[PDB]
């Protein structure tokens, strides 16, 4: 279930990235003319959503690397089981 | 008649080991008592390992096995049209004998690299998404790949049904003979497919090779080759053939089963080291022959079922590498109402525009980029006012084009109708039409044009081009019909 | 001319026979265990001819106490079970012995449990809806009379409860014969079903065949064939409509995988036997209606580890006309039946068979739920307020729809304490048409949870202060 | 002294020889299938010595119709391919048989396909740049002489035209020749390539070696070595520069995996053959520069699951000197060759190799194009008006630079009547330095489409 969970997380992160990039562009437009504004309460929305888009990109990259490690490892483990059975039947 | 004989030395789950038969050939057909048939796959010093093609429970140690002196072969001829046969060419539809013109060995080599010519003739599927985005030419191998229940069989059946007008022309250069190979399918599923083909009058020109799920693994392994041999007989006689393999995943599973039972070394996913060879040998027989050999062709539509949409699995990877293009179907698109559920962003035809007629090539030129831009902009759907005019127009046009590519099942369209529909989409004639109405609008327009302006369709079909006069007449007809059309929200679609 | 045990390894026994007396494949042989505590008569099924007059067989009972060299007798035939109207109202094991009245059915006609499936020319596709009264089933996974229905799911998502629900709604008023095959499932569940059928007075029309999960692999392999042989007799000889329930068919496959390597077969992917699809094909293709002879079959299919890509359920999917796929995700939300509306399917859900209105409403429900699934991660991170107005409306509608697909079932009262309900198909279609238009958007979503029709909805809403 | 078939298991054939006549490893043996429909001569390749005078071999053709006990003849050598100038303009399979003219080249000199790389002392210790004359390649992703260039890009991006362009340039600029190795070649595409090269009139400059997809894994494994052997003859005996095209190298790796599985070897990680790295090294180390002559290779590389850490691409990229990615986006703009200047890379774009000025100009081009890519989304969604004036200046300059990376290619003369250009490296460096400095922003954009150096730029600017 590890690979399935990782793929679900990759899909979630991709959707979040798309939404945050759209919001960053909308904030760019609104600058020329809610609480997603970074440390504003504690322009700012544009920077916060650019940061969030970059963070989601990094998350997608890391999750994809983990997913590929898991995919390779599953192939290797499956082959190990198959060949172990074959050897024991040799 | 002084026959060479061997003896069954062991038998288990569809495999028999037979001593003797010193002169047996690799892949030779063998006869076991009770009219049981086997295939010699493993030849060694001690015995011959044989795949039993049916009634394995009849086999017993000590039974006499005879060699036939012949590798696997099947009868072939025109009489197989409209019939359902098993991978040995035997009818299973209960409709009597099939008169065979001749016999073909299943493993005859594919046409060579100098016995072909470039794929240049459209194989119209009648499905707008395919005929515009990933066109298929005669001689091409176009993989239909997707998860279960994504509409793969529906697309193949629609293609076969679309060949009916071509059949009725009576001209062998336009006619397409269809072979449907069912591998591992439930018998009533095959019956449903045949019923669908009969309703659309496709069994006139269609043969079904059936290897249902209850058949021996040998039959499932052999069925694609049998369908290929039947089709090849026509291909080498100047005919054009469309063969559907539904589906090659089941055939690979059957071959893996046989190989493991034969103790052949397993690799990734436990497949033998020649599964790629299995499918590539099958699919390279689909070809477009040169004029020296009669110019016939066979178009392959292998179907692959992915699990959780993992196209990097072993067998999908192999078949994707083998084929000339891929139609990826997706269940998420299917649930979104995008039917047929083809992912135009990842689907490809390497033959491309060479497989389209000029009119389709023209009207469909901008489709790919329009759809890509729409997919990029979809995030900004709710901010369309904030979008600049160009991006807003791109968003609206993409929505309308996505509606345009939708198609009901069992209803393929003629190439002229497809051209007119895509012309509506890509010439901005759907811009004034509400998205939710596009489909209906299109259908009605196509009805209208067929009722009173057939000359447009006639010009497109005869010339394969949309002339300037035809285009202007079509535009005026569109605007008049727009005056006539009632949007579901009541707003006029005029201007 | 008798054999003798040569090797014993768990449930697989090698038997040597005199040359010229090797039993045919699938023949039943008898061997004695004489140890007092475990004394019994083993039935062995011939699996392979190993050569040199040796056969590899699968024991039907545990081999504990079996001794090398003891006599093995060939019955000359396959395992055969009693058939006829007499099997109705009685409980049998995979070997045909009657459990509730031992010795009963000894004198009946007996049929071998190994049989070829119907000929292809005798097969007729079935397109006729079998209305259940369950909203989600009737709307999104309509069942087919005389067709093949499966309930897929991981462990403990409600396959058995839904099987009992379908016995309640379909078998109770059935005008034909019912066959229930317990394949490798809990003995307690079998006793519960037996008692419940006796209470409902459905037992008199039902033949029960049990091979429980505690039996050796051979029994779990053959019990389905035994039940199916009884059903086939009712289909082809008596010529009446038959209901066939199997819980759980996956056990068949699992049992086959448990003896595969002991039978000397190199394992396939994911540890399954190489013959997975072929054995499943034999069995499943026997489970079918033929022209004029109806078997409505309903199979519970266990999905190992909830992994729907697992080869067993993946291979099973091709054999069904309708599939209700149960989801752990839906279960954990408290939605019962835990049906995944997006993944489930039915071959008769198209306008031609079910009509334009039903098809349209079902497609709209699926589209809304798919969009909600797409939006769930965004709602989890950024919150709902960052959606567009239309997406917020769709999310509210989707939450109400997903809750309204849940239903208080008759078989679930033992768990909720709430009595069940039945919803007519027309009412279901109208209710979901209203829901997809937002006609109930003003009611609290908790008003839609585990109810029947629109009257139940109104009552619960008033109980919640809405209307 | 001839052997006999003892076991047949698909493409694996066990053969028994008399005690003292056992063939050496990798020897080519010949057997006959006499059944009329499938009649053929099988080539087996000795893979293992099983002991007791048995050898295990991989059949190069399907074994259907083979009979136990048939005679097996030892040729006394490994698979050997014809070599010489005669192989140019002709199509061969992995065994040296001519496909376009059966029997052709049987009298040529024949070289064994199993050869060692140049001796360690015979190698050139310093990298060199293969000046192609194409602006984009020369400036941003210079190719290494004797190195390996990965090529990427789906159908329809101008990949075949780029291959034809490189064939042209190696033939006309370096006086060299080309060898195309279709590893796991689709027969339709092999035929298409043959006809297209004949139409382009570059077939005479190139030898085609096809190991087709529908062949057993052995030929798909050995076809790359066969093409490499022809290229090695051209480099070492005819003293020519050779360009060796391999499509697809991943299919060579996968055919190796299939063979390894067929021979009963236990798979390594992710199912590949245990000797994956050794096989790839044996292939790739033969592609080098030695004694003043070089084989340069452009190799199509498939990446499973887009996973660059997958063992096959990971092993292949240990040997790759440059990467050229062809982008549908660039192609759609009419910029040919459609090389994606940002995704493409070269390991010799360093000051120490190409010089300081080249490095500086290339980095400036990359920076401008990257900033343009960043501004692209704003341009598309909010419009170019929203951008600051400096952003507009950068957009104009970057658009001119990216159009100037286009060129009129030799192979493009057959579609557009105009001939191609060869821009010297110094000219490209100075032209792009001026372009980055902003000395042509006034000139119209179309002036930069499909031209050579600065003379062409001035000519087209005045013609507009
Ligand atoms: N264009 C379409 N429009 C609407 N429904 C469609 C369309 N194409 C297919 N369907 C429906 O989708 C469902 C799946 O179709 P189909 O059986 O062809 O898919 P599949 O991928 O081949 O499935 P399987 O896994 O059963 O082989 C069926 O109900 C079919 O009627
Ligand atoms: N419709 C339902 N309503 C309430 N609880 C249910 C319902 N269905 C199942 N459950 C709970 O989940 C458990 C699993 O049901 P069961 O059908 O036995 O699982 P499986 O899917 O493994 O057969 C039940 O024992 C019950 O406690
Ligand atoms: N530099 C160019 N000038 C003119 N036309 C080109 C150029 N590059 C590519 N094309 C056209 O684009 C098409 C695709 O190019 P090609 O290299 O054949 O793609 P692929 O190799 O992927 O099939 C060709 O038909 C060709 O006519
Ligand atoms: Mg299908
Ligand atoms: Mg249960």
């Amino acid at each position: 279930a590890t690979l399935r969970e990782l793929r679900g997380r990759i899909r979630s992160a991709g959707s979040i990235k798309k939404i945050t990039k759209a919001q960053e562009l909308i904030a760019t437009s609104r600058i020329a003319k809610r609480g997603l504004c970074g440390a504003y309460n504690a322009a700012s929305r544009r920077r916060a959503m650019k940061s969030a888009t970059d963070n989601a990109d990094d998350l997608i990259k890391a999750l994809t690397l983990a997913a590929n490690r898991e995919r390779q490892a599953q192939i290797t483990q499956e082959i190990s089981e198959i060949v172990g059975g074959a050897n024991a039947l040799a | 008649e002084r026959e060479e004989i061997g003896t069954v030395i062991d038998a288990g789950d569809g495999i028999a080991h037979v001593e003797g038969l010193p002169s047996v050939m690799t892949q030779e057909l063998l006869e076991f008592p009770g009219g049981v048939l086997g295939v010699a796959l493993n030849l060694d010093e001690h015995s011959v390992g044989a795949v039993i093609l049916g009634e394995f429970e009849k086999i017993e140690e000590g039974q006499q096995v005879k060699r036939t002196g012949e590798v696997l072969s099947v009868p072939v001829g025109d009489a197989f049209l409209g019939r359902v046969v098993n991978p040995l060419g035997q009818p299973i539809d209960g409709q009597g004998d099939i008169a065979a013109e001749t016999r073909r060995a299943l493993e005859l080599q594919a046409p060579s690299v100098v016995q072909r010519q470039s794929v240049s003739e459209p194989l119209q599927t009648g499905i707008k998404a395919i005929d515009a985005m990933t066109p298929i030419g005669r001689g091409q191998r176009q993989l239909i790949i997707g998860d279960r229940k994504t509409g793969k069989t529906a697309v193949c059946v629609d293609t076969i049904l679309n060949q009916r007008e071509a059949w009725l022309t009576g001209d062998p250069k336009q006619q397409v003979r269809c072979v449907y190979v069912a591998i591992g399918q439930k018998g009533t599923t095959i019956a449903s497919v045949k019923r669908a083909l009969e309703e659309g009058g496709a069994m006139e020109y269609t043969t079904i090779v059936a290897a249902p799920a209850s058949d021996a693994a040998g039959f499932k392994w052999l069925a694609p080759y049998t369908g290929s041999a039947i089709g090849q007989h026509w291909m080498y006689n100047g005919k054009h053939v469309l063969i559907v393999f539904d589906d090659l995943s089941k055939q690979a599973d059957a071959y893996r089963a046989i190989s493991l039972l034969l103790r052949r070394p397993p690799g990734r996913e436990a497949f033998p080291g020649d599964v790629f060879y299995l499918h590539s040998r099958l699919l390279e027989r689909c070809a477009k022959l040169s004029d020296e050999l009669g110019g016939g062709s066979m178009t392959g539509l292998p179907i692959i079922e992915t699990k959780a949409n993992d196209i990097s699995a072993f067998i999908p990877t192999n078949v994707i590498s083998i084929t000339d293009g891929q139609c990826f179907l997706e269940s998420d698109l299917f649930n979104q109402g995008v039917r047929p559920a083809i992912n135009v962003g990842v689907s490809v035809s390497r033959v491309g525009g060479a497989a389209q007629i000029k009119a389709m090539k023209e009207v469909a030129g901008s489709l790919r980029l329009d759809l890509s831009q729409y997919r990029e902009l979809e995030a900004f759907a709710a901010f369309a006012s904030d979008l600049d005019a160009a991006s807003k127009a791109q968003l609206d046009r993409g929505a309308r084009l996505v509606e345009l590519l939708k198609q009901p099942q069992y209803s393929p369209l003629a190439v002229e109708e497809q051209v007119v529909a895509i012309f509506l989409g890509t010439q901005g004639h759907l811009d004034s039409v509400p998205v939710e109405d596009v489909q209906r609008f299109e259908s009605e327009l196509l009805e209208h044009v067929k009722a009173s302006h057939s000359d447009i369709f006639d010009g497109i079909r005869e010339t394969k081009k949309l002339s300037e006069e035809a285009e202007e007449k079509l535009v005026s007809v569109i605007n008049e019909f727009k005056k006539g059309f009632q949007a579901s929200d009541g707003s006029s679609v005029v201007v | 001319t008798a054999g003798r045990v040569v090797r014993i390894t768990g449930p697989v026994v090698d038997v040597e026979f005199p040359r010229g007396s090797v039993p045919e494949l699938f023949n039943a042989l008898h061997a004695e265990i004489t140890f007092g505590a475990l004394a019994k008569t083993l039935t062995l099924e011939v699996a392979q001819h190993l050569g040199d007059s040796l056969v590899r067989c699968i024991s039907m009972q545990p081999t504990d106490g079996l001794v090398r060299g003891v006599e093995v007798t060939d019955t000359g035939a396959s395992i055969s079970v009693p058939v006829g109207d007499g099997v109705k109202g009685h409980v049998f094991n995979a070997l045909g012995d009657c459990l509730d009245d031992p010795g009963y059915g000894k004198d009946f006609e007996h049929w071998s449990i190994h049989r070829k499936p119907p000929a292809f020319s005798d097969l007729e596709p079935r397109t006729e809806m079998l209305e259940t009264g369950l909203k989600v089933v009737d709307l999104l996974t309509p069942y087919v009379r005389g067709g093949k229905i499966a309930l897929f799911g991981g462990a403990g998502v409600g396959k058995t409860v839904l099987i009992q629900e379908m016995i309640n709604r379909i078998a109770r008023n059935f005008g034909g014969t019912s066959v229930f095959a317990g394949v490798g499932e809990r003995t307690r569940e079998g006793n519960d079903l037996w008692v419940e059928l006796a209470d409902a007075n459905v037992l008199k029309d039902t033949a029960l065949v049990f091979g429980q999960m505690d039996e050796p692999p051979g029994t779990r392999m053959r019990v389905a064939l035994s039940a199916l042989t009884m059903a086939e007799f009712f289909r082809d000889e008596q010529g009446q409509d038959v209901l066939l329930f199997i819980d759980n068919i996956f056990r068949f496959t699992q049992a086959g995988s448990e003896v595969s390597t002991l039978l000397g077969r190199m394992p396939s992917a994911v540890g399954y036997q190489p013959t997975l699809a072929d054995e499943m094909g034999e069995l499943q293709e026997r489970i079918t209606s033929t022209r004029g002879r109806s078997i409505t079959s309903m199979q519970a299919v266990y999905v190992p580890a909830d992994d729907y890509t697992d080869p067993a359920p993946a291979t099973t999917f091709a054999h069904l006309d309708a599939t209700t796929e149960l989801s752990r995700a839906v279960f954990s939300k408290g939605i019962f039946p835990a049906v995944d509306p997006l993944a489930s399917s039915s071959t008769i859900l198209d306008p031609a068979i079910v009509g334009d209105e039903h098809y349209r409403v079902a497609q709209e429900v699926i589209r809304i739920l798919q969009r909600y699934k797409d939006l769930q991660d965004i709602i989890a991170i950024l919150g709902i307020d960052e959606l567009s107005e239309e997406d917020k409306q769709l999310v509210n509608r989707a939450r109400r729809i997903e809750r309204f697909l849940s239903q208080n079932m008759m078989a679930a009262e033992q768990f909720t304490g709430q009595p069940g309900s039945t919803v007519p198909l027309k009412e279901t279609i109208e209710a979901f048409d209203k829901l997809t238009k937002g006609e109930f958007d003003h009611l609290p979503e908790q008003a839609f949870f585990l109810i029947g029709g629109l009257d139940d909805l109104a009552k619960k809403a008033e109980s919640l202060g809405a209307k």
